[PDB]
RNA sequence: AGUAGAAACAAGGGCCCUG
């Protein structure tokens, strides 16, 4: 008896199970909840209406009985006095989509990606760091060469800008990327910009009534129109380098099954194909500045310091002819400048500034916010040279993000492999260099005609697409990507003869157009997607010109 | 036999379970010892022992002893034959007549 | 020693205060585990972000001190930082530190004797790499897969367990100084626990890692995935390197991890008994009780009791189901008739009587149920989909790829539910004798039509006759079968479906005790029948190895 | 587990369980005491003892 | 030229496409005015004007159940529901899955809440504490609650839920109030609406629906009647096959596939089918806490009457519910200089120095306003009840009548919250629209609306569901796993063999393809390599890792058996993401290297507790932040210290307490002293131990214990 | 202590010694037999006129 | 100045510290 009971008591302990609700004498047989006096008062009170104490919907609910007859006529008289509208889109089409009007949708991105010049070098594994680099460019003296001029071609504190030019080449000299805290990068700063409290105890009318403390009159953004310079900044960044390894990447394991074989070889075409385009060095640009400058924002807070736009890559291979095993180089595009990253809190911000160097005038409409200057000449044969300043700003996330930049190589090998293997599966029989190398793809119009050309060569432009859904990412975007599905599946509806319908097609045209402003992203897909949804009028249905 | 499974006993095939009450030189802790030992009533005069010690005690001796954690006991060096299969089944066929 | 003393001073320390003492002293232990929650409580939304910010710091690392002064971790090695003497705010009594302090101690720090018995805490992890380094690799290919979706195990286990017999197997292995009372899994498994002992005693190890690794070892781990080919938990474990909806990466996987035999021969152990014991009269129950307790069987090493595998397994079969229902163990919602195996998928009933002639006039009764059901059902290599509907099997779809198989599943389902006129006038072919009563125990209708199937295949061609047939419609032509099981054909049968790709094998994580009578049929709180003895094989003859059947 | 009485079996025999079963179903109690009387109930059995 | 993607959607499918648009390789976006905004719509969605007067605040009580009013523009969102008609639907619903249904679920419930300990209300999002009215995890609101029971009438023996349960029950009925704090104490009232209280959070993680901004954070006085209601909604929501919320990926595949199968078996020659792709609006604005109470009502009327009263609180509770406003205005002059922060308490008074607008959704809800609370007597919020919802929502999806047959029309289908997908057939279009606009009606009789613009539906074969779309084939979309392709940010030896496994069950489930798995392997090692400040040994980057590492790296002799945290390169690949790395190179590491790498007396080793991983020195925790070091938050650290020190000295005499939960009818000190006296003895007898050393011993025990037991 | 494919000798000796329980010098099952006798050379072969 | 969104930052705590 006592065996059993001791493995019994050790069960239920395990079981928690070893209270007097499972295991209670005579008396204590009666478990029940310690219904008290409030919440009783409560309960009779939050009963519906008909009721008035929970005894009678108790009453109600325990007996109640189904009576399908009068079920069914509460639901017709619901059903005729809604009239839900059904709208087959066949009947009543898709008008074409309102953008706003105004001034044009100007740069965005930190750093520039056409119109951006370069000096490069080569790299030694010894100096490798960007405060070297930044320094090693220095010496030859080109860096030191520049010398602009107190007249801007356009932009604004041109002074502020001159001085802090001069004072980031005195601290390169004195081989310490440190500024000194003055007046112009004060201002050029915000370093005293942010409001000084007033407590409300401390507060009367006589105070408000001297300066008007108002609510805050929120200023939300300004609309804008179709920019065109952003098909040039698309057709410049399908085209070759000059170089290639731009964006720095791993090593292949071995291989054992074909599989792998497989992979490897499909994998190699892909990365070699792609790292010798010009978004590429933007990509490894992006990565390799935000890495310094998240660094530096972590080791050196509330002191100003001087961080470079540079860059690694590898001079293309020529034949075995001529000199061998060609050679590195690091790329040198700008220079940065922080400010006080006290980063106290995930989403904060911290200013910086963007010295850029270019050799192509400016336009008003796109670069609007930087303030150029004329610099001087610099050899290729001599050219002219121009210095395009800006100010911004950053915070941990887009850090974060931008250093994860790779991610876009996933999406277009996963879209790439799925169409080549699903080619492939419907013959048996391996096609996939077959349907790299052939099978077109529609890629623009030009005069009035399409335009196709290869897989292999049309991966570029799913390549810059999701580079920009990186770069130019909020919440307009989000939001347009998010209601454009919509018009989509209708399409895919209409390809296929399937007569799709819908209940209210113009409170989505509204919800779209909502979130089309001053993003050129977003403005220049809409204008794209109108263009489809015209494209294929010529051979669908359910969409009005 | 097999040093392995010392609790085992091989007879033309057929398997034989040896209880656990003493151990040999093979056996190398109080887990052959447990089948010989049972609890009882709780006896404060009796002593308080270790785990190890438990195979010093004399057959039809009483001791008290710690088990797990917060809790002691009382055991006897004294085993119990039966198990429940046969003594509820029987009791019971003897009720529905 | 010094360090016992230590223990007592701080216990003497702790217990002169007031809060600590109410604490020690009121209630019982298992406080500790709430006490072990309210404390070193933090978390964060992305510690990705988090580790990229902190590591680009100088000391992002914590560590204890006198480890380090006992292993004479110097600091500013080679003008590089490793620590400075500070004190966490959590712990009290931790250092910070780098990273490179982690490398300073792989390459010049403290060794130890020996190492290999890692290869026993990670024991599954290496048998993993050997299976793998034991496969002969082919050729690729690329097509479409059938893959169905189901429930199975991924992970190869020998003797699994329950929870409750781990969390004190954990313990006489590792923890024995603070060990429960023995439970009857120790007494019985002694050998078990004394090899498991062999290897992790009088070593240099933290207990935790073993115990959780010991967990992995016995937990098969189930899921819900797409499948394709053979099952066995061999390949399961690395189904991403054989096939997916498009390639198919060849193979030879069969030779490895000797699982599925050991089920094979539980389950020939079973029909066997179940035999024996239905070669009595009015006590079946108590001999089948008797002959599984009086038996037993070797399983790698160790000699296991057969009423203990059988409660740990999951083979769902009509014999595995009557052992376990005998022993009170619960089981799933999972039906068997004959061969075939089914699955309720919805729907209702109950029993209804109904009568036959066999020859001329001879009234026997057979029963339906009396409502609308939808049931999935598995046949080698096919899959089915139907319903029945008052005596009549409404509608029915299939995705097996056998026209053989599909042929025999759409017979057996056909009476399941007793759709046809030979259940309203049986044939002349049939008799008295044919109908029941081996020795006395009679015999339903259904599994005579079952047995009266398999005798010929010209009964079953009758069968499928007996259901409707018409001329394919256009356009059906692809969602048709014939008689003998094609995919198109002039005339068809009527209310069938075919395609191609499996059906999705249904899900619950339900258990049902059930029951069952003095002629071993088993009963589910409902006049339906699991499982039953003429749903086996009829009988054949087996040498068991390593095996007692101490019983006369 | 889902139901006392799968909890019982693990320590019980199922024989005990269905009659303190049908018993808190004589009596019409909650379900909660099958444990107490099947433990009872196989007390007085090993304490026949035949 | 002119540069157009989409072109590619003419010669090639939209579904196998649609991941190119998800921009979710970027960083996703991110108060009062939602709030306002949020209360006014509940307000408006309820069609009615009908209001009592609360006996205990003295507050006007909206009532919407079946009172409906205003009965223009029922296309627009409504609040008020019928019971009739929904428990006729619970009717039928339970008709069809059979008798006995209802009572079997509740009573697996209580399987389980009887046993269950209060201490599992830890596990979860955090709380709102109702001391210092900040929102705190769980864990720390728990052990608050707990002290100042304690410190107000004496410690909580209890060790169950239910006891917990009715000592909240109590503490509803008390006069004064004590707790900890820099030792205030409160009254019944202040305690009752501090109790009621609820707050927001605006974490939103996923990026999904936008308008998805904000997540509720109630008291501790309401988690475990929540979590009651919850296991028996799961319990209910497990059996039905028209409801995939607890289920994920394949299993609702699986459902969907089965569901068309069956249909196109069904139909007729004479019938089409039809698809809808649905997203239902407000859906926390419309489901009320009052046709939640009658329906469980409805359900817990064959089972005990211990259950009937325990769902029946949470229900009240939060139709009795108050809200916080977070922040208040901001005021600021012309040239934004200086800048005044206002709370909601006073928004009251400086009311006329704010935007037209803040004043015009202010002032009306001014009677319902209290301090920096407003008196919500309905609705509802996120996360609070999902599955007792889809419950609601399935109990439609049932419905069938006798018109719907005398046209040979029958809709069925699958919903999640607030996302469904209907499958109706019929002969003709003109019934299709007869059959959907029936469908709508009986969802708006319990305040299930549907959004037109976000709905609409097609022929059969063409549908998404939970950003799955569906055609003949199935689209993973893929980048909705995207970030996981990353590390996670615990440790060196984890995030590998992590990132390995996510890459696994992608290949597995999301059909992802070979070539995309080797790339995102490579890019994680690259990022692990980067976040880490490490790099291999072939290559020539300085810093303070590589020095040391070129330093020593002359003492191995094979680096294909270096660690990766080491100066080691890659050796895995598909056929081994089953595999870490630590065992694939182990039959190569040096002998000195694997003895010294595989220590169990580590300085940084922890653990955490799938941890599918390998243990090393790698294995080590972060530092803890420094922030709190300036705020006066030490006071709350001092009882933590106080246990985390009973705990450590209790697992350094019985060393398993961590992986076998202790157990017993001794308190712990009486376990302590009896097991140190036995280890005393047994060493005494053999081991290094002095009878001075044992006697010293055990009077320091038996002094420690006396002063235990005087103390109190 | 050395060795290749252990695990295939290893189920092919019990697989000899049920063979001998059975009285019958046979094996049934082909999979390590299979194994060891393609090891040295096993593939496909594809037909001159298909190239 | 600027950032970005449908609100927040443009350091915060005590001359000293800190993310």
């Amino acid at each position: 008896i006592f065996s059993f009971l001791a493995t019994a008591a050790d069960f239920l302990r395990k079981e928690n199970m070893f209270n007097e609700i499972f295991l209670p004498d005579n008396e204590e047989t009666i478990i029940e909840m310690k219904k008290g006096k409030t919440f009783l008062e409560l309960r009779d009170e939050s009963v519906p209406l008909p009721f008035q104490t929970y005894e009678q919907m108790k009453d109600y609910c325990e007996k109640f009985k189904g009576n399908p007859r009068e079920l069914a006529s509460k639901v017709s008289q619901m059903q005729s006095n809604i009239k839900l509208p059904i709208k087959h889109y066949e009947q009543n089409k898709f008008r074409q989509i309102r953008l706003p009007k105004g001034p044009m949708a100007p740069y965005t991105h930190k750093f520039l990606m056409e119109e951006a010049w370069m000096f490069t070098k080569i790299s030694d594994p010894e100096r490798s760091r960007a405060g070297e680099i930044l320094i090693d460019f220095f010496k030859k003296g080109n860096l030191s060469a520049i010398r602009p001029k107190d007249k801007p071609l356009q932009g604004k504190y041109p002074i502020h800008y001159k001085n802090l030019w001069n004072q980031i080449k005195a601290a390169i000299a004195d081989r310490t990327m440190v500024i000194n805290e003055n007046d112009h990068s004060e201002f050029l700063g915000g370093i005293g910009r942010a409001s000084k409290k007033i407590p409300e105890i401390s507060l009367t009318q006589d105070v408000i009534t001297t300066e008007g403390l108002k609510q805050s009159e929120n200023k939300l953004p300004e609309p804008r129109s179709f920019p065109r310079w952003f098909n040039a900044e698309w057709m410049w960044a399908i085209k070759d380098s000059d170089l290639t390894g731009w964006v720095p990447m791993a090593e292949y394991p071995p291989a054992d099954n074909e599989l792998e074989d497989y992979a490897e070889h499909l994998n190699k075409t892909m990365e070699g194909v792609l790292q010798g385009t010009n978004c590429a060095r933007e990509m490894g640009k992006c990565i390799l500045t935000v890495g310094a400058l998240m660094t530096e924002c972590r080791l050196f807070p509330g002191k100003i310091k001087v961080v470079p736009i540079y860059a690694r890559s590898k001079e293309r291979k020529s034949m075995q002819e001529g000199l061998p095993v060609p050679s590195e180089m690091d790329c040198l595009f700008g220079i940065c400048v922080k400010s006080k990253s006290h980063l106290n809190k995930d989403d904060g911000m911290y200013t910086i500034i963007t010295f850029e160097f270019s050799i192509r005038e400016p336009n008003l409409e796109k670069h609007q916010k930087y303030t150029v200057f004329e610099a001087g000449h610099t050899t290729v044969r001599e050219v002219p040279l121009y210095l395009y300043c800006r100010t911004t700003a950053l915070s941990k996330i887009k850090n974060d993000w931008l250093s994860k930049a790779r991610r876009c190589f996933i999406t277009t090998m996963d879209t790439v492999e799925t169409i080549c293997l699903r080619e492939s599966a419907k013959a048996e029989e391996n096609l996939v260099e077959k349907t790299l190398n052939e099978k077109q793809m529609w890629i623009g119009k030009k005069n009035g005609e399409l335009i196709a050309q290869p897989l292999r060569e049309a991966l570029r432009v799913q390549l810059v697409q999701q580079f920009y859904f990186c770069i130019y990412n909020d919440s307009q975007l989000e939001g347009f990507c998010n209601e454009q599905k919509k018009i989509l599946m209708a399409l895919e509806g209409d390809k296929k003869n399937k007569s799709s319908f819908g209940f209210n097609p113009e409170g989505l045209l509204e919800k779209i157009e909502e979130c089309l402003i001053n993003n050129p992203m977003c403005l220049f897909m809409a204008q794209r997607l109108n263009e489809l949804v015209i494209e294929a009028s010529k051979r669908g249905a359910k969409f009005f010109k | 036999w097999s040093k392995a499974d010392s609790s085992k006993i091989y007879c033309h095939g057929i398997a034989i379970r040896v209880p656990l009450v003493v151990g040999d030189e093979h056996m190398d802790t109080s887990l052959a010892l447990l089948e010989g030992f049972s609890v009882c009533e709780n006896d404060p005069r009796a002593p308080m022992v270790t785990r190890q010690d438990l195979i010093d005690v004399g057959f039809g001796q009483k001791v008290r002893l710690f088990v797990g954690q917060g809790s002691v006991r009382t055991f006897k060096r004294t085993a119990s034959q039966r198990a429940a299969s046969s003594d509820v089944n029987k009791n019971v066929k003897k009720i529905k007549m | 020693m010094s360090l016992l003393l230590t223990i007592a001073k701080e216990y003497k320390r702790l217990c002169q205060d007031a809060k600590a003492a109410q604490m020690m002293t009121v209630g019982t232990v298992s406080n500790y585990t709430t006490f072990k929650k309210w404390t070193t409580s933090r978390k964060e939304k992305n510690p990705s972000l988090r580790m990229r910010w902190a590591m680009s710091s100088k000391f992002p690392i914590i560590a204890n001190k006198r480890m380090l002064e006992e292993a004479q971790i110097p600091k500013e090695h080679n003008n590089v930082a490793l620590w400075e003497d500070t004190e966490d705010v959590s712990k009290r009594d931790h250092v910070l530190a780098s990273a490179s302090c982690i490398n300073y101690w792989n390459f010049c720090g403290p060794c130890v004797n020996n190492s290999e018995v890692i290869k026993e805490v990670y024991k599954s992890r290496f048998g993993r790499l050997e299976r793998r380094k034991e496969i002969m690799w082919k050729e690729l290919r690329f097509t479409l897969v059938d893959r169905q979706r189901r429930r199975v195990d991924t992970q190869p286990v020998e003797q699994r367990l329950r929870t409750g017999e781990i969390k004190d197997l954990q313990m006489w292995t590792l923890f024995e100084d603070e060990a429960p009372l023995a439970s009857k899994f120790i007494l019985d498994n002694y050998g078990l626990v004394k090899e498991m002992r062999s290897k992790f005693a009088n070593k240099p190890l933290n207990k935790e890692v073993v115990a959780h690794m010991l967990e992995k070892q016995f937990n098969p781990e189930s899921r819900f995935l797409p499948v394709f080919g053979a099952i066995r938990p061999e390949r399961m474990e690395l189904i991403h390197a054989l096939g997916g909806e498009t390639w198919i990466q060849e193979a030879n996987t069969a030779g490895i991890s000797n699982v599925d035999q050991r089920k094979n021969d539980i389950r020939a152990v079973c029909r066997k008994v179940c035999l024996a014991a239905n070669a009595s009269i009015m006590n079946a129950k108590s001999k089948l009780v008797e002959y599984i307790k009086s038996t037993s069987m070797r399983i790698g090493e160790t000699e296991r009791k057969l009423e203990e595998l059988i409660l740990e397994t999951d083979d769902v079969s009509p014999e595995v189901t009557l052992c376990k229902s005998a022993l009170g163990g619960q089981l799933g919602k999972t039906l068997s008739f004959g061969p075939m195996l089914l699955k309720k998928i919805s729907g209702s009933g109950v029993k209804v009587k109904d009568t036959v002639y066999i020859q001329g006039v001879r009234a026997v009764q057979f029963e339906y149920w009396s409502e609308q059901e939808e049931f999935y059902g598995e046949y080698k290599s096919a899959t089915a989909l139907f319903s029945r509907k008052e005596r009549s099997l409404e509608w029915i779809t299939i995705g097996g790829g056998i026209n053989e198989d599909r042929k025999r599943l759409l017979a057996m389902c056909m009476i399941f539910c007793r759709d046809g006129d030979y259940f309203k006038d049986a044939p002349a072919t049939i008799t008295m004798a044919d109908l029941s009563t081996k020795l006395g125990r009679e015999i339903p209708y259904q599994y005579v039509m079952m047995n009266w199937i398999q005798k010929s295949e010209d009964n079953l061609e009758a069968l499928l006759y007996s259901r409707g047939i018409v001329e394919t419609n256009p356009g059906k032509m692809g969602s048709s079968m014939g008689i003998d099981g094609s995919k198109r054909a002039i005339k068809s049968l009527r209310a069938v479906t075919i395609q191609s790709g499996k059906i999705d094998m249904p899900e619950s994580k339900e258990k049902i005790h059930l029951e069952l009578s003095d002629n071993l049929e088993a009963f589910d709180s409902s006049g339906r029948i699991v499982a039953t003895i003429l749903d086996l094989p009829s009988d054949k003859k087996v040498t068991f190895q390593d095996v007692s059947f101490q019983h006369p | 587990s889902k139901t006392f009485a799968e909890i019982a079996e693990a320590f019980l025999e199922p024989e005990a369980v269905r009659i303190a079963k049908e018993a808190v179903e004589e009596y019409g109690d909650h379900e909660r005491k099958i444990i107490q009387i099947g433990i009872h109930f196989q007390v007085c059995c090993m304490f026949c003892d035949e | 030229m002119e540069i157009n993607p989409y072109l590619m959607f003419l010669n090639n499918d939209v579904t196998s496409l649609i991941s190119t648009t998800y921009p979710y390789t970027g960083p996703p976006p991110m108060s009062t005015k939602y709030t306002l905004e949020t209360i006014k719509r509940t307000y408006d969605y309820s069609r009615t004007s009908v209001e009592k007067t609360s006996k205990v605040f003295n507050i006007p009580r909206r009532k919407f159940c079946n009172c409906l009013e205003d009965k223009d523009e029922l296309v627009k969102p409504t609040g008020n529901v019928d019971i009739s008609s929904l428990l006729g639907l619970a009717e039928m619903m339970e008709k069809r899955m059979g008798e006995g249904f209802f009572k079997h679920c509740v009573m697996e419930a209580e399987t389980e809440i009887l046993k269950m300990h209060f201490s599992r209300l830890t596990e979860g999002r955090q709380t709102y504490d109702w001391t210092s009215e900040r929102n705190m995890p769980a864990a720390t609101a728990l052990q608050l609650t707990v002290d100042a029971i304690k410190e107000t009438e004496g410690p909580f023996k209890g060790t169950t839920m239910l006891e917990y349960c009715n000592k909240m029950i109590e503490m509803l009925d008390w006069k004064e109030i004590k707790f900890k704090k820099v030792i205030d104490s409160i009254k019944h009232d202040e305690f009752l609406i501090r109790a009621l209280t609820i707050n927001t959070m605006a974490k939103d993680g996923e990026r999904g629906k936008l308008q998805r901004r904000a997540i509720a954070t109630p008291g501790m006085i309401v988690r475990p009647f929540s979590k009651i209601v919850e296991t028996v909604a799961q319990k209910i929501c497990e059996k039905l096959k028209e409801s995939g919320l607890p289920v994920g990926g394949n299993e609702k595949k699986a459902k969907l596939k089965t569901t068309v199968t069956s249909l196109n078996a069904r139909m007729n020659s004479d019938q089409f089918a039809v698809n809808i792709t649905g997203d239902n609006s407000k859906w926390n604005e419309c489901q009320q806490p009052e046709a939640y109470l009658a329906l469980l009502a409805y359900i817990t009327k064959d089972s005990s009457d211990l259950m009937k009263d325990l769902c029946s609180v949470a229900p009240v509770l939060f139709c009795n519910k108050f809200v916080k406003l977070g922040q208040g205005i901001r005021l600021s002059n012309k040239r934004k200089t200086k800048e005044v922060i206002i709370k909601a308490e006073k928004m009251g008074k400086y009311k006329n120095l704010m935007r037209e607008e803040y004043k015009n959704l202010f002032e009306p809800l001014e009677k319902y306003i209290q301090k920096d609370v407003c008196f919500l007597p309905g609705g509802m919020l996120m996360g609070m009840f999902n599955m007792l919802s889809t419950v609601l929502g399935v109990s439609t999806l049932c419905y069938m009548d006798e018109e719907l047959k005398a046209k040979g029309c029958f809709w069925t289908g699958l919903q999640s919250s607030d996302d469904f997908v209907l499958f109706a057939v019929a002969s003709n279009w003109s019934n299709i629209h007869w059959t959907i606009r029936r469908f709508n009606a009986v969802c708006k009789l319990i305040g299930i609306n549907m959004s037109l613009e976000k709905s609409y539906g097609s022929l059969p074969e063409l549908f998404e569901f939970t950003s799955m779309f569906f055609d003949g084939e199935f689209v993973s979309n893929l980048a909705m796993e995207l970030p996981a392709f990353t590390t996670a940010g615990v440790n060196e030896g984890v995030d590998f063999t992590a990132a390995m496994s996510i890459i696994k069950t992608n290949m597995i489930n999301n059909s992802l393809s070979p070539s995309t798995a080797l790339m995102a392997l490579r890019i994680c090692l690259q990022e692990f390599r980067a976040t880490y400040r490490v790099h291999p040994w072939d290559s020539r980057v300085k810093g303070g890792r590589m020095k040391i590492i070129n330093e020593f790296i002359k003492t191995i002799e094979n680096k294909d058996g270096l660690l990766i945290a080491d100066g080691g390169k890659l050796m895995n690949n598909i056929s081994t993401l089953h595999i870490p790395e630590e065992v694939l190179k182990f039959e190569k590491m040096d002998e000195q290297y694997r003895n010294r790498v595989f220590n169990p007396k580590n300085p940084f080793t922890n653990f955490d507790k799938e941890n599918e991983a390998v243990v090393s020195t790698h294995s080590f925790r972060t530092r803890a932040n420094r922030t709190l070091l300036n705020t006066d938050m030490r006071a709350m650290m001092a009882e933590e210290k106080r246990y985390q020190m009973v705990c450590d000295m209790f697992k350094s005499v019985f060393e398993s307490a961590d992986i076998n939960p202790p157990i017993g009818a001794m308190s712990i000190g009486e376990a302590i002293e009896e097991k140190l006296l036995e280890r005393a003895k047994m060493k005494r007898d053999i081991g290094a131990i002095e009878d001075s050393e044992y006697e010293e011993i055990k009077d320091i025990i038996r002094d420690a214990k006396k002063a235990r037991l005087e103390s109190r």
